[PDB]
């Protein structure tokens, strides 16, 4: 019924960022386990790494 | 006095120990500690709070004069929607500590620039529009910020920008040759980024009234002008302390940082807001009038600004109510947003 | 033993984070038991440490007796030396053989009761000579009321930089003198016998005059023995570079000590990581008298000194990762200058290495810094007011 410090309540205050969580799973895919023994970074990605 | 004395007792003992004394708060995460403020997140009956603790290692320092100004600044901004003032200032929270309490906001604009989802071009404009509206609502209310930077321009989870950490206590004018004022008061993020209006740096020959003379409205327009340039570059600062003092003397210019901005209309806006001569900087309200349609879509003024203000209101539209209201208004929203 | 027991004696941790305090208490109970479960030769260490503790406790009790303010320095010194030789109630003169806390290899038989005297300062640092088993006297300074943890850290990090540069065969002849906090307000420091440069210029008038009085030789460029001036050149370069990276703050000549062999060293570290009570301090400990010892910017010594500085700097950048990781673990270590800004502390040290500059550009940066820092004579002016303040305290 009352508030004096938190003027602008935010419903997503301490919730997990589901959009960021979605980007984890796609960008860091484990299914490449068998491919990554063969496939390795090329000239342009060697420098970058 | 903390700058001259530099004595260790309160500072070594600082941060979590303070919360052991106060009842309504639990420490939650130190957001940052500096010589000046020991800032920690706390849990509170109303939600997350940010507490900036100052160690009063000088009993002669007349903090009551800062306390008065804090309560007065709060009363003015009490109805500025995009402005979140420090809601409480307790002089006697501990034997030698003073605490400034305000709402904790989901993200600061510096984080939000890099956290996901990335702000779409329309969203960067919506935030820039609210930055101008925040300084505007402060200026018309009769308050100046004095330290507008992406770390103080907060953003709720629904892109509602809240300008915070009004710098009534930080010095208005700073000696050009002595960084000891900038470092203690302004560089709390240590990024070296300087968004302080160049007319605020003065020769030692100009110098205690210079420390607390009133902030000029055009001093915030410069700061906000740099926040928008940083936002549209995605974290690239407009000026560092070496580059700003060189900019003040006309020996530097952010040509390479501004050319980085994609939106030609925002680069024009920023080039004006950051113009060196303070008299050549218009009121924030004049940039809103000038950019209506030119950079901020007409929708922002006519519908988005007055509609979103519904949620910034303290009367709690809970997560269920907000959804039910948007569902009710959905037809009106599609109409107002798609012609 | 001493590191963990400092935490167990840390009455602040006992109240601000008791969970961490009790952890150290259990670390000490574990170590107490792990030694008892060791071999016969290991179990003896448990009893040796128990002896060290009561030895230091009795030493603290003697200093607490002096601290009672029962009279002037005369009566204090009398009580001090009388208690030391009290072979019945204290016997610190000839206590049973114990490894010395500050340096355990230098086993001690007791304090020589004739030699103990407190220096003329508000901290009352007591000079102590330890009767080693080898029959030699080992010089140590015992301090009371001073939390040596800041010096302890800042010395144990220069000892590493000295060691690391020795791995590069660049022995700059630093003096990483040892310091050890026995408690939050008690500890020992290695008493490197030397004269402060403030006293050198008050007695011989100049560093070169002092070297001519204790190491003269016509073979050197200015009448100073080549082996002494070369030591000074490298010692100055080492402390200049290392105090710049560690951001050591104060510059008082009263705390820059000079050895007769030319090893210069700095003993005041109460102000580090960029902070100095004097506003706008110079960037580094490169006072003009330090350069006068080399005969100014025109001498061969200055050309070599600059070469040693940029080389010592360039090789610490090689080990920046190691140095930084040793601060991240220290971020919560209660060191006064770290507790001011814990999350910024590591960022401050990382700033000094200029890791973004390429190696040739890092030389030019350091070169520009030293070529400019000679002219920041403001600290040499303001230090005259500090001496005036001390005149009222003597
Ligand atoms: N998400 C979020 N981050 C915050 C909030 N307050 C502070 N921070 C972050 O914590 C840091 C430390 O707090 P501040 O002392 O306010 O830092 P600052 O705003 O740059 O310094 P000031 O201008 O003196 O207020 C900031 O740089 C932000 O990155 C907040 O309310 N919400
Ligand atoms: C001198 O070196 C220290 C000057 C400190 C000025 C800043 C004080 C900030 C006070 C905030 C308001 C507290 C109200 C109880």
């Amino acid at each position: 019924t009352s508030f004096e410090l938190v003027k602008v309540p935010d419903p997503q205050m301490s919730m997990e960022n589901l959009v960021e969580s979605k980007h984890h799973k796609l960008a860091r895919s484990l299914r490449s386990g068998p491919s990554d023994h063969d496939l390795k970074p090329n000239a342009a990605t060697r420098d970058q790494l | 006095g903390n700058q001259l004395a530099g004595i260790a007792p309160s500072q070594i003992l600082s941060v979590e120990s303070y919360f052991s004394d106060i009842h309504d708060f639990e420490y939650d995460k130190s957001l940052g500690s500096t010589r000046f403020f020991k800032v920690a997140r706390a849990k509170h009956r109303e939600g997350l709070v940010v507490v900036k603790v100052f160690a009063i290692q000088d009993p002669t320092l007349p903090l009551t004069s800062y306390k008065q100004e804090l309560e007065e600044l709060k009363i003015r901004l009490n109805s500025a929607q995009n402005c979140l003032p420090f809601q409480k200032a307790s002089e006697k929270a501990s034997e030698k500590a003073a605490m400034l309490f305000r709402q904790y906001v989901r993200d600061n604009l510096y984080d939000r620039i890099s956290t996901r989802p990335f702000l779409n071009n329309i969203e960067k404009r919506w935030i820039a529009f609210q930055i101008l509206t925040a300084v505007d609502q402060a200026h018309k209310s009769g308050v100046r910020h004095g330290d507008i930077k992406t770390e103080n321009v907060m953003v709720t989870s629904w892109n509602w920008v809240l300008l915070t950490d009004f710098a009534s206590f930080k010095p208005t004018y700073l000696p050009e040759d002595n960084p000891a004022d900038f470092n203690y008061f302004f560089d709390t993020s240590r990024r070296r980024t300087c968004y302080i209006a160049p007319e605020r740096f003065v020769d030692g020959g100009m110098f205690n009234q210079r420390t607390r003379g009133e902030l000029k409205r055009a001093m915030d327009i410069f700061s906000a002008g740099c926040v928008i340039a940083e936002l549209f570059t995605e974290g690239v600062p407009l000026f560092d302390l070496s580059q700003l003092l060189a900019y003040r003397n006309g020996h530097f210019f952010p040509e390479q940082v501004l050319n980085k901005i994609e939106d030609h209309s925002i680069r024009e806006l920023v080039t004006q807001m950051i113009h060196r001569e303070p008299d050549k900087r218009l009121e924030a309200e004049d940039y809103l009038k000038q950019q209506r349609g030119n950079a901020f879509p007409e929708i922002f003024y006519t519908f988005l600004q007055p509609y979103m203000a519904q949620f910034a209101k303290e009367t709690f539209l809970s997560a269920d109510e907000r959804i039910l209201v948007i569902r009710k208004d959905l037809g009106n929203i599609i109409h107002n947003l798609c012609g | 033993y001493w590191y963990v027991i400092v935490e167990c004696e840390d009455q602040d941790t006992q109240q601000r984070d008791p969970k961490t305090h009790e952890m150290y208490l259990n670390v000490m109970r574990r170590f107490s038991q792990a030694l008892l479960k060791g071999d016969k030769s290991v179990r003896v260490m448990r009893s040796l440490l128990a002896a060290q503790q009561t030895f230091v406790d009795r030493l603290v009790h003697l200093m607490k007796a002096v601290q009672r303010e029962s009279g002037n320095r005369k009566k204090k010194n009398e009580r001090l030396q009388a208690l030391l030789g009290d072979n019945e109630k204290m016997n610190l003169s000839d206590v049973e053989l114990i490894p010395l806390p500050l340096e355990p290899q230098v086993k001690i038989r007791g304090i020589i009761p004739e030699t103990a005297t407190l220096f003329k300062s508000a901290l009352m640092p007591a000079q102590l000579f330890f009767k080693t088993e080898d029959g030699g006297k080992y010089p140590v300074i015992f301090k009371h009321g001073d939390d040596l943890r800041q010096d302890q850290l800042i010395l144990q990090i220069i000892s590493l930089m000295d060691k690391l540069l020795r791995k590069e065969n660049l022995d700059l002849k630093l003096t990483p003198y040892k310091v050890l906090a026995t408690s939050t307000k008690h500890g020992f420091m290695q008493f490197i016998q030397s004269v402060p440069v403030a006293e050198v210029l008050d007695t011989e008038g100049s560093i070169q005059n002092f070297f001519r009085k204790y190491a003269p030789s016509e073979n050197g460029p200015n009448g100073i023995s080549a082996e002494v001036m070369d030591t000074y050149v490298k010692s100055c370069a080492g402390y200049c570079v290392i105090t710049y990276i560690l951001g050591v703050g104060d510059r008082h000549l009263d705390n820059l000590l000079l050895t007769k062999t030319g090893k210069l060293f700095h003993i005041d570290f109460g102000y580090i990581l960029g902070r100095d009570p004097k506003p706008l301090p110079p960037p580094m400990k490169l006072n003009k008298e330090m350069v006068e010892g080399m005969g100014g910017t025109q001498s061969e010594q200055y050309q070599e000194f600059r070469k040693q500085c940029y080389t010592a700097f360039l090789h610490l950048r090689r080990y920046s990762n190691l140095i930084l990781n040793l601060f991240s673990l220290m971020v919560d270590a209660n060191i006064p200058d770290i507790a001011l800004e814990p999350d910024k502390t590591v960022k401050k040290v990382q700033d000094k290495f200029r890791l973004d500059l390429s190696d040739e550009e890092a030389v030019h940066y350091m070169q520009s810094l030293i070529d400019e820092s000679v002219h920041a004579l403001f600290a040499a002016v303001v230090e005259q007011i500090h001496k005036f303040a001390q005149y009222w305290r003597k």
